[PDB]
């Protein structure tokens, strides 16, 4: 009999896509029993052998860990045993969909099975949880013999998913168990410290309600939003002054001059600059320069970019911008939005992915000529060997794409043809001025050629009044000398922006989980989007930093976090072990916890005052 | 000549620049029977100016009436601070100091500012260190102006020096 292999992907369209390639477009397609999920069949050859294809899909991740019972009110006490004592279990994410018994039954008669699931380890994760609802109910293996196979790739077209089945890999179970490490560690301490807090604050105050929660990453991300405050309601502003001075051009215009000092904070030291300048009539130039200096294109486009940008001069949110970015995947219309590399191997077709742009009217005109001319080669990065650059992988339209699906793909196209144009080359020009004893110097560019800056006008060089061309010894009429008084300004509030880079820098919400730590703080009601994304904390959000550092700093700083998250990537490398990383960091925080509810003082006096 | 000798070395330490009271000179010698203006220099660069040095700056030189100094003279140093740049910030780059120096002969306090690049000074530059200062120094609005050119750091040391007595 003709053997059936099984295939599954992670969302219902990324199966149907797939399944379009693989088969040529030969495809017979019926309803599943939820109603959300298809099937996709056809004949075909596997391992040199006919075989019958079989292609469906899961919905997401298949199962969420919650406790086995009892553990699951909020009002059994005693929180402190969900460390150590408390059992787990896998629990259906969705029971409405019912995933379990919809894979159970597809996969009852396949004989191989080839996983499609996205190839961050997420989805490397729901892989196991697939093979264990199928493994038992496949048919059985001779040797027995490979009957399991993993497919990896990083975009959704004819060339990667077709290349993808002609080299089958096998899952990684090393990364898989760290995704579950990773999970059991956030739930534990966080449902622990979170459920003490909402009991011992029940009813305790009037303006207080069910808000409070405690998060391993999501409370060291409100301590950035915090500590910027901080700093900025204690800053104290200081007065200085800068003296500017203005010169009249035989074309008759006000050339504004720049002090070299800058700056100075003394009264009488500023009045003393102005009293040896301000009788002055003439300025005197000491010297000119020109120098060909070049503004670099940018990196490859990577995640912690595409969120900032997205938040920064698109407006969006880092969850909103990630779930967007994961349509157009989806869609096929950029590669896997997931990766931390920003360089290409050399291997990639730039040339293949740059020709579906070539045809839209924004960006037509360059990237034809760049064809012609030939590409020029990326600036080198880093390559984290994940996946590569977020690059467009097929054409679209402003009438195809919606709002801000289209405004997103906007960017990420014209990034991409950024990075393969040529550099920015422009004119420094500088005079330096004499006026009495004091220096003074005018600058400006002038752009050559506005390079990688025509596809991104926001990048481009500001257009600036062309300098007078002038000669060393060359005197002109001071207009005007005043000193100008100003203050110092405090910091603002810290931006989606601001805080996507202090994560990156210390380590943690890695693997792209950073939009989904970064939006938990803001649905908790511990910081406000204000004007310009900017994060403005609670009242709530204030005092449990506060109060955290006060008992322990380590809850807070990312110090901690930043090393079990180093631990479990080792776990995933296969170079640390599961069970032992798990042991070590719960009695570290089961130490801390106990500490924490003996100091539990520090918390509630602020409570008090501010409730 | 039984103490003309030391009457000489006064002279001698003048045209040095260092003015120093007759009582000091005699709290610097280590004999009453031979001056040695060497030992003099050396120890009083570790002494707190205040207390040996003779006055030499005009009583009103911080008034603004007074727009040079002649030298040689030496000096010490009370105080330092960046006043091109701010309080809580201090020292990062985009500034380019710019110090401002407090100093005194012993009994006339006055201002310096750092008019030119002075690689030989900075931030750091402990309290009751000496300058010489050498050819015409001008003083607009009661400011020294000190470059390169007419400073000159001998050194010394002053410990736990206070601002004012
Ligand atoms: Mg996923």
């Amino acid at each position: 009999h003709m053997k059936t292999v099984l295939m599954v992907a992670e969302k219902p369209s990324l199966a149907q896509s797939i399944a379009k390639i693989l088969s040529r477009g030969s495809l017979s397609s019926h309803k599943g029993l939820n109603g959300a999920c298809s099937v996709h069949e056809y004949t075909g050859t596997f391992a040199g052998q006919p075989v019958r294809f079989k292609m469906t899909s899961v919905c997401g991740h298949v199962m969420t860990l919650d406790f086995l019972g009892k553990y699951n009110k909020w009002d059994k006490v005693d929180p402190a045993e969900l460390f150590s004592q408390a059992p787990t279990e896998k629990k259906e994410a969705n029971p409405k969909l019912n995933m379990v018994k919809f894979l159970q039954v597809e996969g009852r008669g396949c004989d191989y099975i080839v996983l499609w699931l996205d190839c961050d380890k997420e989805g490397e994760n729901i892989c196991f949880e697939v093979l264990d609802a199928v493994l038992p109910v496949m048919n059985k293996a001779h040797g027995g013999e490979k009957t399991v196979f993993r497919a990896r790739f990083s975009s959704i077209t004819d060339t990667d998913i077709c290349n993808a089945m002609a080299c089958l890999g096998e899952p990684d179970h090393n990364e898989a168990l760290s995704v579950d490490a990773r999970q059991e560690l956030d739930l534990r301490i966080g449902c622990a410290f979170t459920r003490f807090q909402t009991k011992y604050f029940q009813g305790k105050y009037g303006d207080l309600d069910s808000l409070i929660s405690f998060g391993p990453c999501q409370t060291p991300t409100l301590g950035f939003c915090v500590e910027r405050h901080d700093k900025i309601q204690s800053f104290k502003p200081e007065t200085y002054w800068v003296l500017q001075a203005k010169v009249n051009t035989d074309k008759d215009r006000s050339l504004l001059l720049d002090w070299d000092r800058v700056r100075v904070f003394d009264r009488e030291i500023a009045q003393m600059f102005l009293n040896m300048t301000k009788l002055e009539k003439e300025a005197q130039v000491e010297a000119t320069s020109r120098k060909e200096k070049a503004k670099q294109r940018p990196l490859a486009l990577n995640t912690v970019e595409m969120l900032r940008v997205a938040s920064s001069s698109l407006g969006m949110g880092p969850q909103h911008a990630m779930q967007t970015a994961e349509r157009l995947y989806t869609q096929g219309y950029i590669s896997y939005p997931r990766t931390e590399t920003t360089h290409y191997p050399e291997n990639f077709d730039l040339k293949g992915s740059l020709r579906q742009q070539a045809n839209h009217p924004y960006w037509a005109d360059t990237v034809k000529r760049l064809l012609a001319e030939g590409i020029n080669r990326p600036r080198k990065g880093h390559d984290a060997g994940d996946h590569p650059p977020i690059t467009p992988m097929k054409s679209a339209t402003e009438a195809e794409l919606g709002g801000d699906a289209w405004r997103l793909y906007e960017y990420i196209t014209r990034h991409f043809i950024a990075t393969v144009s040529h550099d920015c080359k422009y004119l420094q020009s500088t005079i330096s001025f004499r006026i009495g004893p004091e220096l003074f110097t005018c600058s400006g560019k002038t752009v050559l050629s506005p390079g990688f800056t025509e596809v991104m006008p926001w990048q481009s060089v500001p257009l600036e009044e062309s300098l007078p061309t002038c000669q060393r010894g060359d005197a002109f009429p001071v207009g005007e000398v005043k000193m100008l008084e100003k203050q110092t300004n405090p910091p603002d509030y810290l931006t989606e922006a601001e805080l996507i880079t202090l994560m990156e820098k210390h380590g943690i919400g890695t693997d792209a989980s950073i939009p989904v730590h970064i939006n938990n703080i803001c649905q908790r009601n511990y910081v406000t989007v204000e004007s310009g994304r900017r994060l403005k904390p609670t009242n709530l959000g204030i005092v449990l930093v506060h109060g955290y550092y006060k008992i322990d700093a380590e809850l807070v700083l990312p110090t901690i976090r930043s090393a079990v998250e180093k631990q479990l990537n080792l776990i995933a490398q296969g170079k640390a072990d599961y069970r032992q990383v798990l042991g070590h960091t719960l009695d570290v925080f089961k130490r801390k916890f106990h500490y924490f509810v003996d100091s539990i003082a520090g918390m509630d006096e602020l409570m008090e005052v501010s409730f | 000549g039984p103490g003309h000798m030391a009457q000489v070395a006064g002279a001698a330490l003048s045209q040095a620049g260092w003015y120093l009271s007759d009582e000091g000179i005699e709290a610097c010698t280590s004999s009453p029977d031979k001056v040695n203006v060497n030992d003099i220099i050396l120890i009083a660069l570790n002494t707190d100016l205040r207390t040996i040095g003779k006055k030499f700056l005009p009583s009103d030189i911080n008034s603004g009436k007074v727009e040079k100094l002649e030298g040689p003279c030496v000096l010490q140093i009370q105080k330092i601070r960046n006043v091109a740049a701010p309080k809580d910030n201090e020292e990062s780059q985009a500034a380019p100091r710019m110090l401002r120096l407090q100093m005194t002969d012993g009994h006339i306090s006055c201002t310096a500012v750092e008019f030119s690049y002075m690689s030989k000074i900075s931030l750091n530059t402990p309290p009751g260190t000496k300058v010489k200062l050498s050819g015409i120094v001008d003083i607009k609005n009661g400011f020294l102006l000190l470059n390169d050119s007419n400073t000159t750091v001998l050194g010394g040391e002053v410990e736990h020096l206070i601002e004012k007595w």
